[PDB]
RNA sequence: CCCGGCGAGGGGAGUGAAAAAGAACCUGAAACCGUGUACGUACAAGCAGUGGGAGCACGCUUAGGCGUGUGACUGCGUACC
RNA sequence: UGUAACGGGGCUAAACCAUGCACCGAAGCUGCGGCAGCGACGCUUAUGCGUUGUUGGGUAGGGGAGCGUUCUGUAAGCCUGCGAAGGUGUGCUGUGAGGCAUGCUGGAGGUAUCAGAAGUGCGAAUGCUGACAUAAGUAACGAUAAAGCGGGUGAAAAGCCC
């Protein structure tokens, strides 16, 4: 029965994949808005 | 032929000449810029 | 696990290009233009599922207006007449009777003039 | 990637797009963007979750009649023919024999049989109790299992 | 079912003769445009020429109100540059009055291949007689 | 002899023995329905409605086939704003056949 | 009976050959040979050799009787290009596409 | 000096509508030799208007 | 064996299960280029579609008046990022 | 630049003012059919319905739910030379990403279900690589020292040899 075991309900959440398409919700800008220092790779200010 | 074509596309990649566009193309861009000032 | 993406990309492109048969030039050959053509055809098709209701209604009104003026009353007075005569025939059917059955349309005009007077 | 850090063309004036390295990940022959490294895939399983899981699977092997308890299970000579005949007599093809004292002759007799696996009571794992159709425990192995799983 | 569509192979269409003496230009023109579309027929269909053939005659005797006899100006441009060429209403009635009725009706008819085909059915004459006695045009009193 | 009757949402001009495609009725496949709300009966003498639906008229129609119509694609693209949404739709229909029209 | 001859890899671009092929398409064969004898093209030499080869394959490998044959199909496909280099001014080069073609003459009596 | 939209293959064939070659249109038959030649030209055997010329 | 310049290339023959497996060789996509057939197109203006839609050509079809291709004419309609 | 300050024809009312009754008019509201979210509510209790109310334009962005790809386990199982993957058509199907069946090509592999991991989905980056178009059978064929004829060889001669 190793093909009948199954995880709990709610334990494995999907994982945001950014940059794929328009339907996914997080495409083009991946959830990081328009230009600026925060929309840049490595970008962000210090603590 | 393929080797000569890759090298002879690679001819004006590191140029300097400023009156010639892209190293080689003749123009009037000196007078255009100079008249814009 | 490297995933090559040839076979599925081919399937998407082909799906779009089958939806663009009959278009002129690149619109039916090149993917990058057939994608835009297929979408713009989608937007038009939406828009025109609404306009066909508007266009058919104005066609029917023009035919009832023609046949009713052939029977000596305008469209405006004819619809007022039939509403006061409490006739609920919609105007697809009044246009269709007005083409196919001239005598029934004559009788409808008589109900309209009868109630309108 | 085995190349040079020479910039392939001048920054401005060629009509080419700007490029800086021949080892860019956008370039053919260029270097994976997020290239992988050798990594460890081990998960921590808490000890009480491992033992809990074994208690659940043993309870379901008992409940689904996939658990056979024999008093003794040993083969005469180290021959795969004898173990094949012995498992044939007991109506078992796919089987996990588990014995509290690992017999040498049994171990050599099950080494060629594909479906059959002989373990000591110490080294059982979840994936084999679930994998094999029937589990045949020696009574001594049952006692050792209860000592392991408390 | 589907709404009826007139079929241009099977459209029957009649011939009418209209005397344009002392009629107002726009009001006659609008009636002719209605009859040439085919808007007066119950089998009207917007992509089919269903209208009738109208023979307008006495086109030089058409009337306009106010000072439009002298102030109404017909401009056209010739394509050459300073080619703006005007002609008042009485100059047009003197030169070619057919152009007066035909300009009016043409501007009232839908632009496009169909409305060109609709204008081919209008036959205007400046006189009282027409060649079309073979088609037996009945007198449309409008 | 035809008859106009009101049906699901809209109206139909139908002779006898003619198959009509209506909206989805909640009727079994071989079962017969009656439309008691006929608006016109014309044979060579018209009969229509002062007050609506004709007093003595009814249409008996046998249901022929429930079904689900042609797929239509619904496309919602907002140019230049990063929004598109496609969807599809197959409308349920009911083909009936007019058994008879009673004036 | 259809009988084929081909010149694969013919050094002449397919456009230049298609002018001549468009001349003799549909003709009877002796008339087609009389057209290609007096057409002053390089492509007419190539097309004539393929047509003569197709008449010979017809009369030898198949049934005879040249006088009944007609040029039913003729078409010029494009072959592979030979990619060469023309040295232009100021140090720049071009690719010259030395173009080939594939002449096909299908001759038949029916 | 250079195009601004790539021309189609439609417009390309329309331009080539006139590039067609005209056939010969009929070539004449010699009086004596009975063989074919362009009109007003000598034959391959070197006759013209039924008399022998060149003879190489 | 035949055409061909004792060519190139081809057509047969033969091997092969298969030579549109022939060395330019497994599969053989797309762009791009052709040949053939059906329809449209030489008085008509524009993101080239879409809604309507005649006619024609092929298949049906117990004529059931459908399907496929084309698409005159007509409403609306200024690509994507 | 051309009427060119009613959209146009054209209008002496088809203008303006006052009153009135019609009709047209949108993706508004209603009718009919369908789907989905959030409440409430009697059961069904691990949820579906006789219900029932109401909501469903959407950028940045947040939340939820899925499809496909390659790889691992299930799988020494199950499909497969009575023909796999792939390629190319057709038909059916789901709200969608998609799925399923089958003709032809192909000629040897494919993989359910339920889990697991990702080099997991491209139309754009003057993106990288290959192929192929376009202008186009167009400019050009590289000193304006210059060729003409006879003969030979050859399948063919302006260019080779004499």
């Amino acid at each position: 029965r190793l093909n009948t075991l199954s995880p709990a309900e709610g334990s494995k959440k999907a994982g945001k994949r950014l940059g794929r398409g328009i339907g996914s919700g997080l495409g083009k800008t991946g959830g990081r808005g328009h230009k600026g220092q925060k929309s840049r790779s490595g970008g962000g200010v210090r603590r | 032929m393929d080797i000569n074509w890759r090298h002879n596309q690679s001819t004006f990649y590191h140029f300097t000449s400023d009156h010639r566009i892209s190293g080689w193309k003749e123009t009037n861009a000196m007078y255009v810029a100079l008249n814009s000032q | 696990a490297r995933v090559k993406r040839g076979v599925i990309a081919r399937a998407r492109h082909k799906k779009i290009l089958k939806q663009a048969k009959g278009y002129y030039g690149a619109r039916s050959r090149v993917y990058r233009v057939a994608f835009q053509a297929v979408i713009k055809a989608g937007q038009y098709a939406y828009r025109d599922r609404r306009q066909r209701k508007r266009q058919f209604r104005q066609l029917w009104i023009a035919r009832i207006n023609a046949a009713a003026r052939q029977n000596g009353i305008s469209y405006s007075k004819f619809i007022n007449g039939l509403k006061k005569a409490s006739v609920e025939i919609d105007r697809k059917i009044l246009a269709d009777i007005a083409v196919f059955d001239k005598v029934a349309f004559t009788a409808l005009v008589e109900k309209a003039k009868a109630a309108l007077a | 990637v085995t190349g040079s850090g020479k910039k392939p063309w001048r920054q401005k004036g060629t009509g080419r797009a700007r490029s800086g390295s021949i080892k860019s990940p956008i370039w053919r022959s260029g270097g994976v963007t997020f290239a992988a490294r050798p990594q460890d895939h081990s998960q921590k399983v808490n000890k009480k979750m491992y033992r809990g899981a074994l208690k659940s699977i043993l309870s379901e092997l008992v409940r689904q009649d996939r658990l056979i308890v024999v008093e003794k299970f040993s083969v005469e000579a180290p021959k795969t023919k004898l173990l094949a005949q012995k498992l044939k007599d007991m109506a078992l093809e796919d089987v996990l024999i588990i014995t509290g004292e690992l017999d040498e002759n049994l171990f050599l007799a099950a080494r060629n049989l594909h479906k059959v696996d002989v373990r000591d009571a110490t080294g059982i794992d979840p994936v084999s109790l679930i994998a094999f159709d029937k589990v045949v425990m020696t009574a001594d192995a049952v006692k050792q299992v209860e000592e392991m799983l408390a | 079912m589907k709404t009826f569509t007139a079929k241009p192979e099977t459209v029957k269409r009649d011939w009418y003769v209209v005397d344009a003496t002392g009629k107002t230009l726009g009001r006659l023109a609008t009636e002719l445009a209605r009859r040439l579309r085919g808007k007066h027929k119950a089998e009207y269909t917007p992509h089919v020429d269903t209208g009738d053939y109208i023979i307008v005659l006495n086109a030089d005797k058409v009337a306009v109100t106010g000072n439009k006899r002298t102030d109404k100006v017909y401009y056209h441009h010739t394509g050459h540059i300073g080619g703006i060429k005007q002609a008042t209403f009485e100059e047009m009635i003197a030169r070619r009055p057919e152009r007066v009725i035909e300009i009016a009706v043409k501007g009232m008819l839908p632009k496009g291949p169909l409305g060109r085909a609709m204008f081919r059915k209008l036959k205007v004459y400046a006189g009282n007689e027409h060649n079309h006695a073979a088609q037996q045009p009945q007198v449309l009193d409008i | 002899m035809y008859a106009v009757f009101q049906s699901g949402g809209k109206q139909h001009r139908v002779s006898e023995g003619q198959t009509v495609r209506l909206e989805k009725l909640d009727i079994a496949t071989g079962e017969t329905v009656e439309f008691a709300e006929v608006l016109m009966i014309a044979n060579g003498e018209e009969v229509k409605i002062g007050v609506p639906f004709v007093d003595g008229g009814v249409i008996k129609a046998e249901v022929v086939a429930h079904g689900r119509g042609e797929k239509v694609k619904i496309v919602k693209f907002r140019r230049r704003k990063h929004y598109r949404k496609q969807q599809g739709h197959r409308q349920w229909f009911t083909d009936v056949k007019i058994t008879g029209i009673s004036a | 009976m259809e009988t084929i001859a081909k010149h694969r890899h013919a050094r002449s671009s397919a456009q230049k050959v298609r002018l001549v092929a468009d001349l003799i398409r549909g003709k009877k064969v002796s008339q087609a040979l009389d057209i290609l004898t007096y057409t002053n093209k390089k492509a007419a030499v190539l097309v004539k050799k393929v047509l003569e080869s197709a008449i010979a394959n017809a009369e030898h490998n198949d049934g005879a009787d040249i006088d009944d044959l007609k040029v039913t199909k003729i078409f010029v496909d494009e072959g592979p290009s030979m990619k060469r280099i023309m040295p232009r001014a100021k140090g720049r080069a071009d690719r010259i596409l030395k173009r080939t073609s594939h002449i096909t003459v299908v001759v038949s009596d029916r | 000096a250079v195009q601004q939209n790539k021309p189609t293959r439609s417009k390309r064939g329309m331009r080539r509508s006139h590039d067609a070659l005209t056939a010969v249109t009929s070539l004449s038959v010699d009086k004596t030799s009975g063989e074919k030649h362009l009109r007003h030209h000598i034959t391959a055997d070197g006759y013209y208007r039924g008399r022998k010329v060149i003879a190489k």
